[PDB]
């Protein structure tokens, strides 16, 4: 995540946004609102930045 | 030991000093430094001092830093070495001082000289305040007043509160305690005493002095109204005057007029005002209407 | 060589943030802008001219 | 211990002082800054007395910041050391000062100079107002106004409330307790008592008369009515005539036209107006109109 | 207790004063100042003779 500023040639950066990656993507637990949770058959939840 | 807690004593007083500083060491709640330029420019203060030549032209957008105002009171016959206790306030769009820590601030007099140096773990409540903090034995003094106590043969008590019977009443006991010439009065708020020449036997007279019992008069009364706060004080000497008081949704427990009888002590007031079964705001309105009319012989002071 | 001179009284509350007042807010101002050497001479009248425009019938 | 309650003492008098200064600590409910260009220039101002120029040319949007003036009271024969309650109150579209912190702020007086200097962490209640507190001991004196007391032999007691047969009574009750021309009147308000040359004796003279007790002669009638809070309040010198009284919706408990008794003391007085069955609301136009027609043998004030 | 009710005496007599002022510790009730201009005028007026210059 850059940002660009007034008077800076170049872009600060603020972050990376890391994605969650499960191995059995159909075991998540459906809460509701748009938010699926791990259970006992997609557990460990690995994190990782996108792309890799 | 209630002299000690009527007077004091001329030439033993605090002073007040204040500095800058820099708080490190937050969660990220520290200043945005976007808004205040200040923090990045005495960082870069800092850093310079320290050997560090951040270039001038270059974005700076920390997270764990805080400019803060650092408070402190100079005690009497401070000496170099002894350690005081600082207040640390953030200054500029600052959420939280909770963790931080005060690098090195002189604390400057109102004569612009260091008086002491602050250092410290600033201690945060965490309802509580987030922005302020308060750091038990933070600045070292650096700096010592020069005193003319122990030159003289005269020492000035003064009163928290003037008091003509009051002041007489100091002098007469010390006069009773410690010789005849021992204790004169000025006015209503200071006593002069005579003690002996030197530093040793001003601190025994004082200490003599500073203990004894003194039996206090009756002051004035009086009716302290806190509208800010919603409070009503009233000392012992408040006494009422028999008249006839009308508010609204007040009324007999009847008639809207309600009959508020002559009280000449505290209980008898207390019992009569609480007669009319008035909020304290509405007593508010009711003590200023009676002090207006008279019925209220005491001084109406609203803080 | 120039030299820039002033003088005059300034009400205090006249001052402003940054340690400033204008020349117009000062009571009795005395503004003075000279110069010397040749470039200054030469923005002299020579006496002759001088005592004839003080003399001369026109 | 009432002549201390019904007069004061010339020359011992309280004066007022004033001052602004800069509250920090605040947990973003400070000035906007935007709308409050003073806040910021003062805080420039302080910086660069502490040592640090911020640059003209910058955006400082500060949160934790506001501005507030500081008033307090300079009480009689004050002496440098002494410490006083001082009122902070912000002065533009601050939001609260809960925690805030009153830097040094100096207090001026009517001729703009320093009389105290003010430095302390405020109190606010927190339907409490919130741009308002109180510090106790939170401005140090720091001037002292010469005076003319000792000198001479002669001292005014001024009553706070004219009249005549007050200023008789005390100066009869002087003369019976301290000698025959002990007191003197001049008017409905001032009382000269002579006094013996010097600090310490006018000192034990003012402390023998102040406790001295003195019966209070009935006052004038006098109904105060406060439109604006809803009250009335009625003294006991108050008396009633008889008349007729007629207002919309209030009727004899029958006739719109009530009779109102002729009432000698106040307990009649507030028997009578309760047979109305008036609203205080009502009871004040009631008043008003008996007033214009005479039945209200009384003054009647409007606060 | 009656002609002090009745009767004045002459040259006993209450005289009225007037003055301008500014109120502050408001909770956001105060004077808008865009309709007032006297208000932020006086402000400054305040503020100057303190030694801030706006």
């Amino acid at each position: 995540v850059s940002v660009t500023q007034q008077g800076q040639a170049a872009p600060v950066q603020v972050g990376q946004l890391n994605l969650t990656t499960f191995m059995n993507d159909t075991g998540l637990e459906s809460i509701g609102e748009n938010l699926y949770i791990e259970t006992q058959s997609s557990g460990a939840p690995n994190e990782s930045t996108p792309g890799l | 030991e209630r002299i000690r807690d009527l007077t004091s004593v001329q030439g033993v007083r605090e002073n007040s000093l204040i500095g800058y500083g820099l708080v490190v060491g937050l969660d990220g709640t520290g200043d945005q430094t976007t808004q205040t330029p200040f923090t990045t420019q005495t960082l870069n203060n800092m850093l310079s001092q320290l050997g560090i030549t951040v270039p001038t032209g270059t974005n700076m957008q920390l997270k764990n830093v805080a400019a803060v105002m650092v408070t402190a009171s100079y005690p009497p016959f401070a000496r170099q070495g002894q350690t005081i206790d600082v207040v640390v306030s953030s200054m500029g769009n600052a959420k939280s001082l909770r963790g931080g820590t005060l690098l090195m601030t002189p604390l400057k007099g109102v004569d612009s000289q260091v008086y002491a140096l602050a250092q410290g773990n600033i201690l945060v409540g965490g309802v509580n305040q987030l922005n302020g903090g308060r750091i038990t034995n933070g600045a070292i003094i650096e700096r010592e007043l020069p005193t003319q106590f122990g030159a003289g043969n005269t020492i000035n008590l003064q009163l928290n509160d003037e008091d003509f019977t009051m002041a007489q009443q100091i002098t007469d006991a010390i006069n009773r305690a410690r010789g005849y010439g021992s204790a004169t009065a000025l006015d209503a708020r200071t006593v002069q005493v005579r003690v002996p020449s030197g530093n040793s036997s001003q601190v025994r007279f004082l200490a003599d002095i500073q203990n004894m019992e003194v039996n206090v008069t009756p002051q004035d009364a009086k009716v302290v109204i806190n509208s800010r706060t919603g409070s009503v004080v009233m000392n012992r000497e408040v006494t009422l005057d028999s008249c006839a008081v009308a508010q609204g949704n007040l009324s007999v427990t009847g008639g809207s007029l309600q009959s508020v009888r002559s009280s000449a002590n505290l209980n008898s007031v207390v019992r009569a005002l609480n007669a009319l079964g008035a909020t304290p705001m509405d007593l508010m309105s009711i003590l200023q209407s009676m002090q207006s009319a008279g019925c209220l012989r005491a001084k109406l002071e609203i803080i | 060589t120039e030299f820039i001179r002033f003088s005059g009284v300034v009400n205090p509350r006249t001052i402003s943030g940054s340690n400033s007042v204008p020349s117009t807010q000062v009571a009795d101002a005395r503004i003075e802008y000279v110069g010397n050497g040749y470039i200054n001479e030469a923005q002299n009248m020579g006496w002759l001219q001088r005592f004839f425009l003080n003399l001369s019938p026109m």
